[PDB]
């Protein structure tokens, strides 16, 4: 998962740390399912959970990275 | 009597400034004219016509023949206004045309009206008339005749413009009078000769006076401020400081006899410093027992924006050393030749943000960081050492540091080893560098300067923007540009020879000539922009504060002071950091209680231990989100500090959407 | 190919490219069909890293003009 991919810079903006080359700034590939809550009317499909974006708007450190 | 001064004169305001004692004239009978509107009228006048017609028209105008304009709607609304409720039609009108106007419900079907209206001209009724094709010369020449002039257009120069119709149709002397435009129409009109055409700060008065003195110089009745002081007798703004120049000379008294070597001049020292240092027309020794400059001549040379001589007119950079090709040791001050005001607040300083000053490598830093730390005009500190970042500090938190990193550049050049051999190879006996070898060294210096220093400088300057608003020295111009520095960029120089400073100082930690080579590297690394005379910053730093205490002084410390800072709500689990500090009179801070300090938001991280013997403090970090603070949001009348660290009055702390709060008493 | 583990693709392309020796429609359609196999996607990254990758570079002047 994505915990070792991003960080928070000074001036409190989100970035990522690159592993191969200084142009490794694109989207990484990690497990996604742990940040999901299911839609109604069908169980199998989920979206981004509202509690994490609520805590990210509040100003949590991990929740901003996750959203 | 009518004299002319090189400054904008309004009747109600320049009397409150005084404005005539400011040029050096001791002084009722002196009545001021309002030449405020003619400068804006000239600025609107210049974009259509050329320059020379406008100026040479305005030159031939006396300012005692009092008169006025008249502006009328062009033709259709002119006849429509006579059709309307007033029958104020003049007697110049056609007998048939007024008869057709006195009727009711005229329209396009009336052939008898329209046939005469299509052959009617405004110039038949009104004379003299300014049309849009008239020269500017004939406008003023017709204006000097008959106390009212009819126009068609707005773009006129001279007196005040008044309108003829409502806007729905359009699309007191004394004996001595001053002004800001020299008249020629009277044999006696006068122009003052205090300041030359190079120090006039309006840029339209300067453009006017150069063109006047270019062609009419023989026929100007010219007078000096001393003769003006003969002829007369027989809120309080800051950032307006009188300046003069010191006409001195260096003397060489060896034993008995004295000689005179040079005849120098020092262009724009402020008058308040010369008054408070208490210097006069006498001799002065400017060296200490060591050979250092004795702490007041140093400040005088650091306040000015120039130092040249008078026989030739090249720039003269003085020798700071004591080696005698040319040692300046004794000064004889001989007068003060021009006097004017200057707006100390510059153009680039718009929003409140940190200050990056670019000084060269061998400039005097170790003296000015001692002197500026030890100044205090009021119950504040102007520039403490804890708010100043050296140029050295940005490249020191590194595996072996940037000076020592480029100290071992010698491995890589053929025939070069043992760094003394490189320094012997580059510089000759003159210690002027060879043309190729310095660039051959630079082509290996440059990737170490860019690919290695600039990311660390960018990180460090982001960190320094976070922990307060500071002042950062810098060696070169591009050092603050390749690293994305945020703040005001100031390119500065001192009037001294920075080169021979590098041989005086021992304990340089490396080659004593190597640092001169490293200074040449930074001098060539910078861009080709002209630096701007360190006094241009030092007058801003000192002179508003020194002028402030002459009128804020001993009112009350509780209700002259106030401070701006970020405010967190009290509802927290375990607050007012300061942002600037403002000292002003009572009415100004009462005018500062409004102008609400919302629409400014940060994110304060506040977690630290107590550090010093002062009360409970936590060195916070505020990161401004929105726009930064304008200065006209504060004032023109209230001084404010420029640099500040962040702290509030245990537990922890997290990201707080802070806001500002003006507190006072 | 040796850096990224695609030598079995690169050598496969080179040995097939070395068999065409006349200029007609066949060898031209070979180039068309080889160019078609690149993947046309649209690269996605945040603007906050688009700026701080693109707008942080700077030119280097190895021979500046003297003072």
């Amino acid at each position: 998962s994505h915990d070792s991919y991003y960080y928070i810079d000074a001036l409190n903006r989100v970035r990522r740390k690159t592993y191969q080359g200084p142009d490794d700034v694109y989207v990484p590939n990690c497990s996604i399912v742990e940040l999901l809550e299911p839609h109604e009317t069908l169980t199998s499909y989920g979206r981004l959970s509202e509690a994490i974006e609520n805590r990210a708007k509040d100003g949590d450190s991990q929740a901003r990275i996750a959203t | 009597a009518y004299i002319a001064v090189p400054a904008v004169v309004d009747s109600r305001s320049s009397e409150a400034i005084g404005l005539l004692e400011s040029f050096g004239v001791d002084a009722n009978d002196v009545s001021y004219q309002d030449h405020d509107y003619v400068v804006d009228q000239l600025q609107y006048m210049l974009d259509g016509y050329e320059a020379g017609d406008v100026i040479d028209a305005l030159v031939y105008r006396n300012w005692l023949h009092h008169s006025v304009y008249c502006l009328l709607p062009p033709k259709s609304q002119l006849l429509e206004y006579w059709k309307s409720n007033p029958s104020v039609i003049p007697d110049n009108v056609d007998r048939r045309l007024r008869k057709r106007l006195m009727l009711k419900k005229d329209l396009r079907k009336d052939d008898e009206y329209n046939q005469l209206a299509r052959a009617f001209k405004i110039s038949d009724v009104y004379a003299p008339l300014i049309s849009s094709t008239t020269s500017p010369m004939t406008m003023i020449q017709n204006l000097n005749q008959g106390e009212i002039v009819y126009t068609t257009t707005d773009r006129v120069i001279g007196a005040r413009v008044l309108l003829y119709a409502p806007r729905k149709y359009y699309a007191p002397h004394s004996r001595f009078n001053v002004g800001t435009f020299p008249s020629i129409a009277t044999p006696k009109c006068s122009v003052m000769s205090g300041v030359d055409i190079e120090s006039i700060p309006n840029e339209f008065i300067k453009l006017f006076y150069q063109r006047v003195k270019s062609i009419h110089a023989n026929i100007l009745n010219d007078i000096s401020p001393q003769i003006v002081s003969d002829m007369i007798n027989r809120h309080v703004d800051v950032y307006r400081v009188d300046v003069v120049n010191v006409l001195f000379e260096v003397v060489d008294v060896a034993d008995g006899l004295r000689s005179v070597s040079r005849k120098l001049i020092m262009h724009t020292v402020p008058v308040c410093i010369l008054e408070l240092l208490g210097i006069e027309i006498a001799d002065y020794c400017i060296r200490q027992e060591d050979g250092m400059f004795t702490d007041w001549f140093l400040l005088l040379t650091m306040l000015s924006d120039g130092l040249t001589d008078r026989r030739t007119h090249c720039q003269y950079l003085i020798n700071p050393s004591s080696m005698p090709p040319d040692v300046i040791l004794n000064i004889s001050i001989t007068g003060f030749i021009n006097r004017h005001t200057i707006d100390v607040m510059p153009d680039v300083y718009d929003f409140i943000k940190p200050i990056g000053a670019v000084l060269p490598k061998g400039s005097f830093k170790s003296t000015i960081m001692r002197v500026l730390d030890s100044i205090s005009v009021l119950g504040v500190k102007i520039m403490p050492r804890a708010h100043v970042v050296d140029s050295d500090e940005v490249g020191e938190q590194m595996e072996p540091t940037f000076e020592h990193a480029v100290m071992e550049i010698y491995k890589g050049i053929a025939g070069v080893d043992s760094l003394d051999d490189l320094t012997k190879w580059v510089l000759n006996s003159d210690l002027v560098p060879h043309d190729d070898r310095l660039g051959q060294l630079f082509q290996a210096f440059l990737p170490l300067a860019k690919d290695l220093l600039a990311p660390m400088a960018r990180q460090f300057y982001d960190n320094s923007m976070s922990e307060g608003r500071l002042l950062t020295f810098a060696h070169a111009d591009s050092e603050l540009l390749n690293a994305n520095y945020f703040g005001h960029l100031l390119r500065l120089k001192i009037p001294y020879i920075t080169e021979v400073n590098l041989m005086i100082r021992k304990n340089r930690e490396g080659g004593e000539l190597f640092q001169l080579v490293l200074s040449y590297l930074y001098k060539m690394y910078a861009t080709s922009a002209q630096p701007k005379w360190f006094g241009s910053l030092l007058r801003l730093l000192i002179c508003p504060w020194l002028h402030m205490e002459k009128l804020i002084g001993e009112a009350d410390p509780a209700s002259t002071s106030a401070e701006i800072g970020w405010h967190v709500p009290r509802e927290q689990l375990m607050g007012f950091i300061p942002y600037v500090s403002i000292r002003a009179p009572r009415l100004v801070i009462e005018e500062l209680m409004e102008k609400n300090w919302g629409q400014y938001h940060a994110q304060v991280i506040v977690t630290d231990q107590l550090v010093v013997g002062e009360p409970r403090r936590v060195s916070a970090k505020a990161v401004i989100k929105g726009n930064h603070l304008p200065v006209k949001l504060i004032s023109r009348f209230a001084c404010f500090t420029l640099t500040s660290k962040y702290e509030m009055r245990t537990g922890r702390g997290a990201a707080y959407n802070a806001r500002l709060a003006f507190r006072s008493d | 190919g040796e850096k990224y583990g695609l030598s079995s693709v690169v050598s496969e392309l080179r040995r097939r490219t070395k068999t065409y020796s006349k200029h007609d429609f066949t060898s031209v359609r070979y180039i068309r069909d080889a160019m078609a196999c690149t993947s046309g996607i649209f690269l996605v990254r945040t603007p906050t890293e688009t700026v701080l990758q693109e707008y942080t570079q700077s030119p280097e002047i190895k021979v500046p003009i003297p003072q």
